[PDB]
């Protein structure tokens, strides 16, 4: 029984939050202090077992740890999707305006 | 065959949506639904990546009401997709394909 | 006056290729940037924006299977991806430090990129000799903002139309010149009609 | 290919029906009194 | 030393650097530091594809091909770094670099075979105790192998995964579940393996060539058809380093 | 030059009639078959083809994909009593733009 | 040119083409069945 | 429909201080946001990097906050990457770096608050095609 | 059976242009 | 005579029965090669790489097509203005792969043309004929090399050229409307009112004369019978020709010179269709058609959408979809 | 005349306007695919011809 | 009925040609002068 995987993935915490281990580099533009210093270095640490692993990244700021906290409730995280992470696809999705 | 009997569709919260339909200008049409004051609140989405209406995102269910489904109640993202894209079509039927070996693509009749 | 004629349009077509290709002899300062390296400015531009965001991009697969941003030449040289691969026979003094023997570097990629080349990649890019008849700047779909059309595309575009008239007028004048010369410029002569002393065909 | 089955009949007669017609006027004149 | 515009055009660009008969040396491997990869580059040389077995189900065989994509089939300036393991073996870890490349073959009779040739995410191991890499020393690993074409790809109909129309919308009443296999895209991915077998060693440089044997999968079109079985053979070059 | 050439200047300036009025002629039957939405819109075999083959292509299914961006995109706008509302996500696009 | 010599007039009487036309019918209507299989 | 004084009205700054543009300010606003920015921001989005626009809600999920006249006023002098985090006039056409940005150079603090003043307010005239690219032409 | 229909009218015309140029009925002044 | 002045006599001979000439000796080897390769292209060759993102588009009939879909495809990206002989190639299956026919095919083609072009000058000469024949097919002859030459040139790749089929061609069309705008080109408009007038007075010339034929024949025959091959006296009465159509608008709008109004047949057609080729030359170097994309504006500043904003989201339709797998970076530059 | 009498209205006649007809050409276009029909085509061998 | 989809055009192409080739040969037989 064949599944379309981006389809499903939309039914998970994925089509809700920001899923850290899944979702294109741009969706941190939604929120104050993401974009792009934190954005940079949370898809370069992914992926992670659960949100709060986020504020484990080596060399962060005590600013940066903050922001990272406020901003917790708008995070996920789920399975790694192949199709999603494959061709640099985090970095740039085909999408612009 | 048979007609179905009329679909009704609605989303998490229990709002009824309102599949729009296509009009004849067109020879294909998306999936949008839209609560009965036309605020578009589920669709089929061409690029996923940035999607807010999906049917997975909306709960977007279907329950049969009249015809060979009457009682019925599909929650499934696959056939409640399914049955949203023959509701752009008006009512929905069953067909027998097989007997004339039929292409699926829509013939105007004796008065076109 | 007809060989002039036929000299002038060869030099009109030549004129419009050197304006649309060469940055040398036409500075892209001056002129600004050719169709070819505003097209390989937005590949540069993106692999920039990208990298910086954390995208190997020499290993980013597109959704062809072709690189993103970088893939071979038919003959193996790296070069810049998407539709610009057309492109890679283009030559420009903000991109040639990324060249290395075999193309495109990804060590200089990825190391050497200087603010002064993400600073001319994005104006040329911003810059394509693309626009309207009435000077609105950039593609056909584009809204009214930006007036532009580059000196590039009004140099081209005159030159190849006064190329093909003098083309033209080559061809006018010497065939006018040769009938004249042999004396029928102005009609057969009816009394001495030469088909009429000629075999039939069949 | 899935083609229309008739196309093939259709094809054949459209060209031959007509192309005979022609033919037939052709040779009759051809064998007039010159 | 050759430059660019020496190159341009010639070929030359698609073929990794080779070393002279001279090198047979041996290259010191000190347990105590610390080594890279600092470009591996892989030159195909021939395009191998198993026949799909007539039904006979006896030995299929892998047959030659034809390649018509042209001088754009290596794998280059990949690198990663080179651990020493606790049992004296060598581990390469591939981090990055070119280390793909779309490549279409064509069987006898016409039949074209798209596959993505890669290395992507190697971790290739030697024997145990290699106290200096020499022409003895190989290479066994294995990669990951990607979809061929990524998520956002359309097919011909509009069709597609992360993006496209979920059914044929040119049938607009026709059965779907006939259809399911063609409108419901998947991304496939498979593991390859890989042997580098190391004919040439220049102790003074660090500099390795040899010849490498790797097996993957073909295209599978996202899920619409089997892949077909492919086996690569050439050669390469890697430059291992201190860091 | 040719080949043939006329020989009668009576057909020749009947046939100069001729082509162009025929043609006018031609072009109006068919815009009647489509007022009645009575296209050349597809070739069935094209279809049923393309629809189980994801690597077949021709320039027909290329100039189909184009209509549907015309339609999508120009629908709302061209049809106003229709009160289109296409959501982004809908509107068909190929990569990047 | 000069003509060719060795041309001639061919016929087809009524009553040939009548039997002819006969033939041809008779015989598709016996073959039919076998070309339809 | 009419380009009014309330239309004209937009954030000084962060803290509730509001100034009322006037329709010459508003011209030369267009004018110069036309002469140094649409070549990238045509129409509210960016060419050379599309995933930031200058949509108002963006500009004010920008840090420092850039949806004031204050915010872009000083963004034009010492532009910074969205989270704050790092200055960009080697790369973005500012004041401080009006020696690479050439076009910069004749832009007075006066004419810095007409194109602040534009961005502001073309939103509230355009809505949703300020910033939206070719979906809403 | 459709490649075989278009080739074959094709081949038709072709040999219908060699007819028309070759076997025209000759041009004549009276 | 030696042997070079013997073959020099057959070559311009005025008394073969198609004129071989000097253009002639270099436009039959090569019409035949493109026209060779076509057919056997159309009906047999293997999917070509149009777009070189790996992505092969089927052209021939034996590969699914019919005639309207069927075409000789452009060759590939990937080549883009390189020159891509059969002897570049590795293999006929990589040379077929990557567009090679198309090449062959439309160099010959275009080489081929252009003689033919000069071919008429040179039999015009030899006949003693006035010489601009060949001007009037300067016209399609520079609207051939705008779609397959000047527009790739532009552009930088033959993939850009139009196809060689039905369909392919009206691929080419739509492509270009969205990256050109080419309807709201003055260029084009040109091409049409040449083409539109140029179908117009033929059928008016055509009526015309056909309506003042003189009496010739009964009404048991065709009128045709009434002109003889190589007669004196003209066949019509153009003084009531005139006579009808200086009635229909007004005396001074009616030509009473036929030389003066078969230089206006010529004449205007050849004008309207040299504008239609400019105007593809010239959207090769992207100087496009006329932009008036929200160009009027209300007092608040909203926009008021004209005809042009319409044509403009039909425009985007095409834009977005074409090549759907082909682009990476948010505009389409080339 | 026929053609909206067809359609819906005369909403989709063709407005009568320069681009208002090249609008109502590239409608053809999308809605009807009408490059694809065989009387068109024969429309175009004539004007051409 | 699972009949052979090539019998119609045979049939056709069976009765048409040679009946065609005898009509030609006889139209042009009465259209001689007499
Ligand atoms: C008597 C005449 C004899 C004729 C007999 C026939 C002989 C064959 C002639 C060849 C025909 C030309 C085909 C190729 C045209 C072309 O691709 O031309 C393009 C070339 C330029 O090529 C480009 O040249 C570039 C050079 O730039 C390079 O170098 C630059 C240096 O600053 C930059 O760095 C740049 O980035 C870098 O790429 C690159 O090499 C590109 O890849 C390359 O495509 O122009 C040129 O060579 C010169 C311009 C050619 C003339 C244009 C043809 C127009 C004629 C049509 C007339 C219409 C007829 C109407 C009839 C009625
Ligand atoms: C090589 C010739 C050439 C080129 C490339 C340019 C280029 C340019 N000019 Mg210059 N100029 C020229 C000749 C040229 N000009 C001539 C001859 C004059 C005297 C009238 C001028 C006086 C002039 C002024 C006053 C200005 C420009 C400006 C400009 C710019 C904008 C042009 C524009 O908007 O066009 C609009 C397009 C048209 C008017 C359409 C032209 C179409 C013609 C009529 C078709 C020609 C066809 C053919 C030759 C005729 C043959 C007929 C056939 C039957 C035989 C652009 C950089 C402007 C600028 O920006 O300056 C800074 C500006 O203000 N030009
Ligand atoms: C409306 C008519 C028109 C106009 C306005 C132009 C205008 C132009 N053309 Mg075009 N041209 C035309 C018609 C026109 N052309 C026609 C009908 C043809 C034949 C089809 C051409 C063929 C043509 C070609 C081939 C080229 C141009 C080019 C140009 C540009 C530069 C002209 C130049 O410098 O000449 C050159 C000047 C002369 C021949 C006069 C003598 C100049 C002397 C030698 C200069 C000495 C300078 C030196 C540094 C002195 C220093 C002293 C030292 C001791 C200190 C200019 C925009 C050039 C270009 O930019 O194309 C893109 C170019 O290459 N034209
Ligand atoms: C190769 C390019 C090409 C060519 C040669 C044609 C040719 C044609 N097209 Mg096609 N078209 C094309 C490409 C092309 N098309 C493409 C790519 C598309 C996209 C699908 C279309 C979409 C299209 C549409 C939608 C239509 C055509 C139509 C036509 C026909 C128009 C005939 C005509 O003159 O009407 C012009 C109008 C008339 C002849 C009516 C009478 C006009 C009177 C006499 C005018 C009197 C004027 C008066 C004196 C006052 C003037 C005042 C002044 C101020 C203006 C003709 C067969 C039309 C057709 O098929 O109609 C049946 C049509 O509706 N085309
Ligand atoms: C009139 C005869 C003729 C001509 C002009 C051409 C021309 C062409 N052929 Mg074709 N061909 C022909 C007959 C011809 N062919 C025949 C009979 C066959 C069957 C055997 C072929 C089979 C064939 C194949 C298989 C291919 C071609 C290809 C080509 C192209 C490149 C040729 C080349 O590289 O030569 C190089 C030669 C020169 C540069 C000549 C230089 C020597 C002279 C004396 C100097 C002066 C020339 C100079 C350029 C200026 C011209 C003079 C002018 C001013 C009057 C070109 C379009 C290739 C192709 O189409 O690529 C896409 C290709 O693959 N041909
Ligand atoms: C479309 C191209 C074209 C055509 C059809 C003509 C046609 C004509 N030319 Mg012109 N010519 C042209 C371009 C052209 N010319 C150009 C660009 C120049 C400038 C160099 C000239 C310079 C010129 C001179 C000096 C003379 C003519 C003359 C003539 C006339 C007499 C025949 C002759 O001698 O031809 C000569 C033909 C040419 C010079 C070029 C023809 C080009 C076509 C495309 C054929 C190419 C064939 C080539 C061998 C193939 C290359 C293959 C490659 C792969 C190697 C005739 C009207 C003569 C005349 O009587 O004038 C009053 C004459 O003396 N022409
Ligand atoms: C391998 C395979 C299968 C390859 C094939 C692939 C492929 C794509 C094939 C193309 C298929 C194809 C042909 C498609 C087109 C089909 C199509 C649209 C057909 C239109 C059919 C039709 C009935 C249309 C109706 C309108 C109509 C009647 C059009 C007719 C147009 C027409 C024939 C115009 C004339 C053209 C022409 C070249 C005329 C030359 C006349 C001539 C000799 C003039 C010279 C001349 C001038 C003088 O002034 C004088 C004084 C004299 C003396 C003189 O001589
Ligand atoms: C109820 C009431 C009030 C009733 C009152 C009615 C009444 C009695 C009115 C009288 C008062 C009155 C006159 C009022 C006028 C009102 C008025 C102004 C109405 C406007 C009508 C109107 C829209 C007119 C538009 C003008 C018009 C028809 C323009 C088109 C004509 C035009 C531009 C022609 C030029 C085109 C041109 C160059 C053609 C030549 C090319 C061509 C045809 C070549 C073929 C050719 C030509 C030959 O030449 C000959 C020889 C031969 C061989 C030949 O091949
Ligand atoms: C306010 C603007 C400022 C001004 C700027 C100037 C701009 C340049 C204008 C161009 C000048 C044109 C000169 C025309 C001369 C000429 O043709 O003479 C040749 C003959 C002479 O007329 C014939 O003249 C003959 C006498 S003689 O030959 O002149 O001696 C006579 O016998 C005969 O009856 C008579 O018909 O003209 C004609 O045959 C009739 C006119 C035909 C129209 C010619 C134009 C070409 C077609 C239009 C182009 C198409 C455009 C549309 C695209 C589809
Ligand atoms: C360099 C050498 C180039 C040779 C190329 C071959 C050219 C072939 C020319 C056409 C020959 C067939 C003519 C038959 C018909 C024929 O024999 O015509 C001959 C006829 C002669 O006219 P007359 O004035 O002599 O006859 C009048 C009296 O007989 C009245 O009945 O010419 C015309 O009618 C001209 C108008 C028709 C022009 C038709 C051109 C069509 C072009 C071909 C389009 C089809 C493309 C299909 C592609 C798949
Ligand atoms: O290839 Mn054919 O079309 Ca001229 O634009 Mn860019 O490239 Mn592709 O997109 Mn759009
Ligand atoms: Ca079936
Ligand atoms: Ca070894
Ligand atoms: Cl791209
Ligand atoms: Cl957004
Ligand atoms: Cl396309």
């Amino acid at each position: 029984e064949l599944v379309n995987v981006v389809d499903e993935k939309l039914g998970t915490a994925y089509g809700e939050k920001i899923d850290l281990n899944n979702t294109n580099i741009a969706a941190f533009i939604q929120y104050r202090g993401l974009y792009p210093t934190l954005a940079k270095l949370i898809v370069k640490n992914a992926p992670y077992e659960s949100v709060e692993d986020v504020l484990n990244i080596p060399g962060l700021t005590e600013r940066q740890k903050q922001i990272l906290r406020e901003n917790l409730e708008h995070f996920t995280v789920t399975e790694v999707e192949t199709a999603l992470v494959e061709g640099g696809d985090r970095y740039n999705n085909g999408l612009y305006k | 065959q048979a007609w179905k009997g009329h679909a009704v569709f609605r989303n998490k919260e229990g709002e009824e949506l309102f599949v729009r339909r296509m009009p004849a200008f067109f020879e294909s049409f998306p999936v949008i639904l839209t609560d009965k004051n036309g605020v578009v609140k589920a669709d089929i989405p061409f690029r996923r990546a940035e999607s807010k209406y999906s049917f997975e995102q909306q709960g977007v269910t279907v329950s049969f009401y009249g015809g060979e489904l009457n009682g019925q109640t599909f929650t499934d993202p696959p056939t409640v997709k399914s049955y949203a894209r023959k509701a752009i079509f008006g009512e929905i039927f069953e067909f027998d394909t097989e007997t004339l070996n039929s292409d699926g693509i829509f013939r105007t009749s004796p008065r076109g | 006056l007809s060989y002039s004629l036929g000299a002038l349009s060869m030099m009109g077509f030549i004129a419009t290729c050197f304006v649309w290709f060469n940055n040398t002899v036409y500075p892209s300062e001056f002129y600004g940037p050719t169709g070819p390296e505003a097209s390989q400015a937005q590949a540069m531009t993106f692999l920039i924006r990208d990298q910086k965001l954390g995208a190997n991009v020499g290993s980013a697969q597109g959704p062809t299977g072709l690189g993103k941003y970088l893939m071979r030449s038919p003959t193996g040289e790296i070069i810049f991806g998407g539709e610009t691969m057309r492109f890679w026979d283009f030559r420009g003094p903000w991109l040639e430090p990324l060249r290395g023997p075999n193309g495109l570097d990804l060590n200089k990629i990825k190391n050497d990129i200087q603010p002064w080349q993400e600073r001319r990649a994005a104006e040329y890019m911003t810059h394509a000799p693309l626009g309207s008849l009435n000077s609105v700047g950039g593609v056909a779909t584009e809204i009214n903002s930006v007036n532009f059309v580059s000196p590039r595309s009004w140099l081209a575009t005159s030159h190849f139309v006064l190329a093909f008239f003098f083309l033209v007028g080559h061809l006018w004048h010497a065939g006018r010149a040769r009938a004249a010369a042999a004396g029928f410029e102005k009609g057969i002569d009816r009394e001495s009609e030469p088909v009429l002393s000629m075999p039939s065909l069949d | 290919m899935e083609v229309n089955q008739l196309g093939l009949i259709a094809t054949a007669l459209f060209v031959l029906v007509p192309s005979v017609f022609l033919i037939i006027l052709y040779v009759q004149t051809e064998s007039q009194q010159k | 030393t050759l430059t660019y515009d020496d190159i341009v055009g010639t070929g030359l660009a698609n073929k990794c650097p080779t070393l002279d008969d001279t090198a047979r040396g041996a290259y010191p491997i000190d347990s105590s530091q610390t080594y890279r990869i600092a470009r591996l580059c892989l030159q195909p040389t021939t395009f191998l594809v198993k026949e799909e077995p007539k039904n006979k189900r006896q030995e299929a065989e892998f047959v030659p091909t034809k390649l018509v994509t042209r001088e754009t089939t290596s794998l280059d300036q990949i690198q990663g770094e080179l651990k020493v393991n606790s049992d004296g073996s060598l581990t390469f870890v591939e981090e990055d670099g070119i280390d793909f490349q779309p490549v279409t073959v064509q069987m006898a009779g016409g039949e074209r075979i798209p596959l993505l040739f890669t290395v992507k995410n190697l971790v290739a191991s030697t024997q145990p105790n290699v106290t200096s890499i020499t022409t003895s020393t190989d290479f066994k690993g294995e990669f990951n192998v990607p979809s061929y074409r990524t998520a956002n790809f359309l097919d011909p109909k509009g069709r597609g995964l992360a993006s496209g129309y979920d059914s044929a919308i040119a049938l607009p009443q026709a059965k779907e579940e006939e259809l399911a296999r063609a409108n419901v895209k998947r991304f496939s991915l498979t593991k390859g393996q890989i042997s580098l077998n190391v004919a040439k060693v220049d102790g003074r440089t660090g500099e390795i060539a040899g010849t490498f044997e790797s097996e993957q999968l073909s295209d599978d079109d996202m899920g619409a058809h089997e892949p077909h079985e492919v086996k690569i053979q050439g050669v390469f070059y890697a430059s291992i380093e201190p860091a | 030059i040719f080949g043939i050439a006329f020989s009668n200047k009576r057909w020749l300036h009947f046939f100069m009639l001729f082509v162009p009025v025929t043609g006018l002629w031609m072009s109006a039957i068919g815009v009647v078959g489509l007022a009645l939405n009575l296209r050349s819109y597809d070739f069935i075999s094209q279809e049923i083809r393309a629809a189980e083959d994801p690597e077949f292509e021709t320039f027909y299914t290329k100039n189909l994909l184009l209509n549907e961006g015309i339609r999508a995109w120009m629908a709302p706008q061209d049809q106003p009593h229709e009160n289109f509302v296409f959501p982004e996500e809908v509107l068909p696009r190929g990569n990047a733009l | 040119m000069e003509p060719n010599p060795n041309r001639q007039p061919v016929e087809l009487n009524r009553t040939s083409l009548y039997l002819g036309l006969l033939l041809i019918l008779v015989l598709a209507l016996l073959f039919s069945s076998y070309f339809f299989n | 429909a009419e380009l009014t004084p309330e239309v004209l009205t937009v954030p000084l700054n962060s803290e509730g201080k509001t100034i009322t543009l006037t329709e010459k300010q508003y011209l030369e606003g267009k004018r110069l946001f036309q002469y140094a920015c649409a070549s990238c921001h045509v129409g509210g989005i960016t060419k050379t990097n599309p995933s930031l626009d200058l949509r108002t809600e963006t500009l004010a999920l920008a840090t420092p906050p850039r949806d004031n006249i204050e915010g872009l006023v000083d963004y034009m002098k010492n532009p910074t990457t969205y989270d704050g985090e790092q200055e960009i006039a080697e790369v973005h056409p500012s004041l401080r770096s009006a020696d690479i940005f050439p076009k910069m150079r004749n832009l007075t603090e006066k004419d810095l608050v007409a194109i602040a003043g534009h961005i502001l307010v073309e939103p509230k005239i355009l809505g949703d095609k300020w910033g939206g690219g070719k979906v809403y032409y | 059976m459709e490649t075989i229909t278009y080739v074959f009218i094709f081949a038709c015309i072709i040999a219908l242009f060699f007819f028309a140029i070759f076997f025209r009925e000759p041009p004549r002044i009276t | 005579a030696n042997l070079w002045e013997r073959f020099c006599n057959w070559v311009t001979s005025t008394d073969n029965r198609l004129y071989v000439g000097w253009f002639g000796v270099i436009m039959i080897p090569t019409l035949l090669a493109a026209t060779i390769c076509f057919v056997i292209a159309f009906i047999a060759a293997p999917p070509v790489d149009i777009d070189g993102i790996r992505e092969p588009v089927s052209g021939s009939l034996l590969y699914g097509n019919n005639i309207i879909t069927g075409a000789v495809v452009p060759s590939s990206n990937a080549i883009g203005l390189h020159f891509y002989p059969i002897w570049e190639a590795a293999s006929l299956d990589e040379w077929l792969y990557n567009g090679g026919p198309y090449q062959l095919i439309i160099f010959h083609f275009l080489l081929g043309a252009s003689c033919y072009m000069g071919r008429q000058w040179e039999l015009s000469y030899r006949l003693g004929m006035r010489p601009w024949i060949c001007v009037a097919y300067s016209a399609p002859l520079a609207s051939a090399f705008a779609v397959f030459l000047i527009y790739p040139i532009g552009q930088g790749s033959f993939s850009d050229g139009m196809p060689l089929g039905i369909s392919g061609t009206f691929n080419f069309m739509i492509v270009f409307q969205a990256e050109h705008n080419i309807l709201m080109h003055p260029f084009h408009q040109l091409g049409v009112a040449g083409v539109f007038g140029g179908a117009l007075f033929c059928a008016m010339h055509g009526s015309l004369v056909t309506s003042s034929l003189i009496r010739e024949t009964t009404e048991t025959e065709s009128a045709n019978y009434g002109y003889k091959f190589g007669q004196e006296e003209e066949t019509y009465n153009i003084v009531a020709a005139h006579g009808y159509f200086g009635r229909l608008i007004f005396q001074y709008a009616s030509f009473n010179n036929s030389r003066s109004l078969h230089f206006f047949l010529a004449a205007w057609p050849v004008v309207g269709v040299w504008f239609a080729a400019l105007g593809i030359s010239t959207m090769a170097f992207n100087l496009n058609g006329f932009n008036f994309n929200h160009s009027v504006i209300d007092a608040k500043g909203n926009v008021i959408n004209t005809w042009a904003d319409i044509i403009n989201r039909a425009n985007l339709g095409m834009e977005v979809m074409h090549e759907r797998n082909a682009h990476n970076f948010p505009l389409d530059l080339a | 005349l026929i053609y909206p009498l067809g359609q819906s209205s005369w909403f989709f006649a063709p407005s009568f306007g320069v681009a208002a007809i090249f609008r109502f050409l590239l409608f053809f276009q999308g809605f009807h695919n009408w490059t694809l029909n065989p009387f068109h085509m024969m429309g175009v061998a004539g004007v051409l011809g």
